[PDB]
């Protein structure tokens, strides 16, 4: 029922640089949505749940803005270590569901 | 979207309305009875708007007024679908009506029209960029020498659009056929413009030869028969010339020697002419505005 | 409750019986139309607005009413027309950890217009220093998160509230209630009403055969004398009783 | 905690796999959720099926993974994954999703387990 | 606080009725059974000038 997509699916920053990557569906999904970034070769992990709130031993850096349809991940600050693909998964209804998690998004530091 | 360049300019073809124009005005049955109705009714012998389609390329966008009757001298279908709207944008919510190859797509959104919208076997559709706040949308079964000819009745009134179709095998020959209702739709926006939409076969790319034909419903009074078994067969116009008036003030379609009296004569006035007196009675507006000196 | 949802009703028939297996322990007190009466009426624009509050924030939404969600969540029009809907939901909307997840605007410049929402998250500045994106003193997150606590009383415990926003133009209707029916029965004087269509007579078979969107049948004397039964596509003669004067 | 996968081979197209996920150091209680996913070798995540750990098992399926997958719990700490008629784009990477709220389907993920890969070749 | 007014009542009053009824108003479902708890109110309200 809910599409989502993730763009862009490319950015780059220089290190001291601020990118941001936001997250649309396709109806109103509230306050329910949570950002994953999994580095290669490894599960990803919980940024930004119910897209607010920040999780537990992240830097303050990982944030988020927008609800509803559109949901905005602003990142301050890089320190060429945050170099990953972000998802974002809707948490809302999954009914009948062909992918909860959003589109790819990879993070590119020019250090 | 594509741009067409290829249009040849040239006035409209014109024609005689003949006798076409007459649809079932209610759902209630009478059979073998004439019925007098004041509805928005085609006028007869009316001149209406000719487009010859073949290099003729005639997709002009017409006002809409308080109605329209389509006809169309068609041939392997090259008519698809028609727009309707006002402002032909994303800006106010459109109406888009196609009869693709399975089936006819009735959708009311906030669309962006292309410029050129047209249709090219068929597999490219090119009528529209964008679709913003969909309403309502409809899927329903299909609506379909030359050998056929469609004749259509748009109306909008209260909100509701009333859409009246005839299917019929033979420029606009004689004869008579009424229109039954088709389909209702209780959308409720108001419409002032529309386009028709066509196919275009792809070889650059040809278009076959077939024609449609643009008419403007009025506020008129006709007199129906209905036959015995329940179907309107002949129609008179009460406004047309004076001979039809009689009839249908005699409320028959025949009328007996002698003389009859129809209506009234008279001359409509056409200017207004107020008389006043010369007012001179200026209030001293003068001495309490432009005093040098105002009271504390 | 500040991000509400806003759902579109239209070209369907409305029931209102199953609102009580879906939504037990509901209160159906509302304002601008008779709640008993609801299943014979007909709407033409139907809203539907749904969150979740806590049960001391239920009766702020009510048509004039000031509180912390009215002003800064969802602000109720003084002429609102329509009913609201509430019921507990402490079977679904407590957990064990927290129910952490449903958050409401705290901190907001002015009070918000009837049927407005507000997702903005900027760092409210409630001093003379901006905030400059820092969340200290005199700087507060405008939104928090409800903390339902179920072991209180129902004021602290997690609320469901659906507002449903009509018009009743009952002209242009899209929305509209049953009415049921009744079986056929024929060759009998009999108290007929199709679709409003109230009258007395004899229903009989009918030889007519007119058209399908024809509906009814008039005569002569310009009263509807055939009828098509909505329930099953048959044609039947509406005739009145045999009657005459007596000498 | 971890939820180390289990199951994961090479496999013929039109086949069936066993993949066991694990849970190590606590069981599976009624309320938090578990669920499936997968991750491909080249693209993102995605969404195919999964089960509640919960007394009455509130199973829910993707939509382009309706029939041929099959997820029942075994034990209070052991869950598998059954799929069948194998194909050559079912190859990915497999995780243990482990939620964190029992709203009938996949909340918020707090926890995964290492994965295992499962890959077809001929 | 002396002049009361009634607030909840199963239907409306007939012309020239009078209720001087003061059982609970069962708003609910679970019966009051005297208790004054939710969606169980006093159908008699007093006037707060
Ligand atoms: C349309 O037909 C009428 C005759 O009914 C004629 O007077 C008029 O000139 C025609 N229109 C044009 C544009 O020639
Ligand atoms: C009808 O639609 C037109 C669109 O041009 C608009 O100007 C007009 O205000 C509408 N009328 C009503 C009553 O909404
Ligand atoms: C309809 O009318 C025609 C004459 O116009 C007649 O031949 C035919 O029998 C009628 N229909 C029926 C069903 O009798
Ligand atoms: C209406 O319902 C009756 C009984 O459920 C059924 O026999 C009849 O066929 C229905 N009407 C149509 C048009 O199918």
């Amino acid at each position: 029922d809910i599409v989502m997509t993730q763009t862009p699916a490319s950015v780059s920053e220089p290190v001291g640089g601020t990118v941001t990557i936001k997250c649309q569906a396709s109806e109103s999904i509230s306050n329910w949505l949570a950002w994953y970034q999994q580095k290669p070769g490894q599960p990803p992990k919980l940024l930004i749940y119910a897209a607010f709130t920040l999780a537990s031993g992240v830097p303050s850096r990982f944030k988020g803005s927008g609800s509803g349809t559109q949901f905005t991940l602003t990142i301050n600050g890089v320190e060429c270590a945050d170099a990953a693909t972000y998802y974002c998964q809707q948490t809302y209804s999954s009914r009948d569901v062909d992918n909860v998690f959003g589109g790819g998004t990879e993070v590119v530091v020019k250090g | 979207c594509v741009n067409l360049t290829t249009r040849t300019q040239l006035p409209p073809a014109y024609t005689n309305s003949f006798t076409r124009g007459v649809y079932y005005p209610d759902k209630v049955f009478r059979s073998s009875v004439l019925h007098s109705t004041q509805d928005l009714f085609l006028p007869f012998f009316s001149n209406v708007t000719w487009f010859h389609v073949i290099k003729r390329f005639d997709n002009p966008v017409l006002p809409f007024n308080d109605g329209v009757y389509f006809a169309s001298i068609e041939k392997s279908n090259i008519i698809r679908g028609w727009i309707f709207g006002t402002t032909l944008d994303s800006k106010t919510q459109s109406l888009l009506i196609v009869n693709n190859a399975t089936n006819v797509v009735i959708k009311v959104c906030e669309f962006q029209f292309c410029n050129d919208p047209f249709l090219d076997m068929e597999s490219e559709f090119r009528v529209y960029s964008s679709a913003n706040n969909c309403t309502f949308e409809y899927v329903s079964q299909p609506f379909l020498n030359f050998k056929n000819l469609r004749e259509f009745v748009f109306k909008n009134i209260d909100g509701y659009f009333k859409i009246y179709s005839k299917h019929t095998p033979i420029d606009l020959p004689q004869g008579f056929s009424a229109l039954e209702p088709l389909v209702d739709l209780p959308i409720g926006i108001n419409i002032t413009r529309f386009q028709t939409l066509l196919a275009l076969h792809r070889s650059g790319w040809t278009a076959g030869a077939a024609a449609y034909y643009v008419g403007y419903l009025q506020p008129r009074t006709f007199l129906l028969k209905y036959n015995e078994n329940g179907t309107i067969t002949d129609a008179v116009d009460c406004a047309l010339d004076p001979l039809s008036e009689t009839k249908c003030t005699l409320k028959s379609f025949t009328v007996e020697k002698g003389i009859y009296q129809t209506s009234n004569f008279r001359v409509q006035p056409t200017e207004s002419i107020v008389r006043f007196p010369n007012i001179t009675n200026l209030c001293p507006f003068d001495e309490v505005f432009n005093a040098t000196r105002f009271a504390s | 409750v500040y991000a509400w949802n806003r759902k579109r009703i239209s070209n369907c028939v409305a029931d209102y019986s199953v609102l009580y297996n879906l939504a037990p322990f509901f209160t159906f007190k509302c304002y601008g139309v008779s709640p008993t009466k609801l299943n014979d009426l007909c709407f033409t624009n139907v809203y539907a607005d749904s969150f979740v509050i806590r049960g001391d924030e239920v009766r702020q939404i009510a048509p004039g009413q000031t509180g912390n969600i009215a002003d800064y969540n969802y602000k109720l029009p003084d002429d609102f027309t329509g009913c609201v809907i509430a019921w507990n939901s402490n079977k679904l909307d407590s957990k064990v950890s927290g129910n952490y997840n449903y958050l409401y605007r705290l901190f907001r410049k002015s009070n918000l217009k009837p049927f407005e929402r507000d997702i903005s998250t900027e760092i409210y500045q409630a001093g003379n220093k901006p905030c400059n994106g820092v969340a200290g003193f005199n700087c507060y997150f405008p939104l928090r998160s409800y903390s339902f606590r179920p072991t209180y009383g129902v004021g602290h415990q997690p609320y469901r509230v659906v507002v449903l926003s009509f018009e009743l133009l009952h002209a242009p209707a899209t929305v509209c209630g049953p009415k049921k029916s009744t079986n056929l029965v024929k060759n009998k004087c009999v108290n007929f009403n199709f679709n409003g269509l109230k009258g007395t007579g004899v229903l009989t078979e009918s030889n007519k055969k007119f058209l399908p969107f024809q509906q009814f049948g008039r005569d002569i004397a310009d009263t509807t004398d055939a009828v098509r039964d909505p329930q099953t596509l048959e044609i039947l003669d509406i005739t009145p009783c045999s009657f005459g004067g007596v000498s | 905690q971890s939820l180390e996968e289990s199951g994961g081979d090479l496999v013929k197209p039109g086949a069936s796999l066993t993949l066991t996920c694990t849970a190590s150091g606590f069981s599976f209680s009624s309320g938090y959720d578990m669920c499936w996913v997968r991750q491909a070798p080249g693209k993102g995540l995605e969404w195919i099926a999964c089960i509640g750990t919960g007394s009455s098992g509130n199973i829910y399926y993707a939509s382009w993974a309706k029939g041929r997958f099959t997820i029942s719990k075994t034990s209070s700490t052991t869950v598998t994954l059954q799929m069948t008629s194998l194909t050559a784009a079912d190859t990915a990477t497999y995780f243990c999703a482990r939620d964190d709220a029992d709203y009938a389907g996949p909340d918020y993920f707090n926890l995964w387990g290492p994965g295992t890969l499962v890959t077809v070749s001929s």
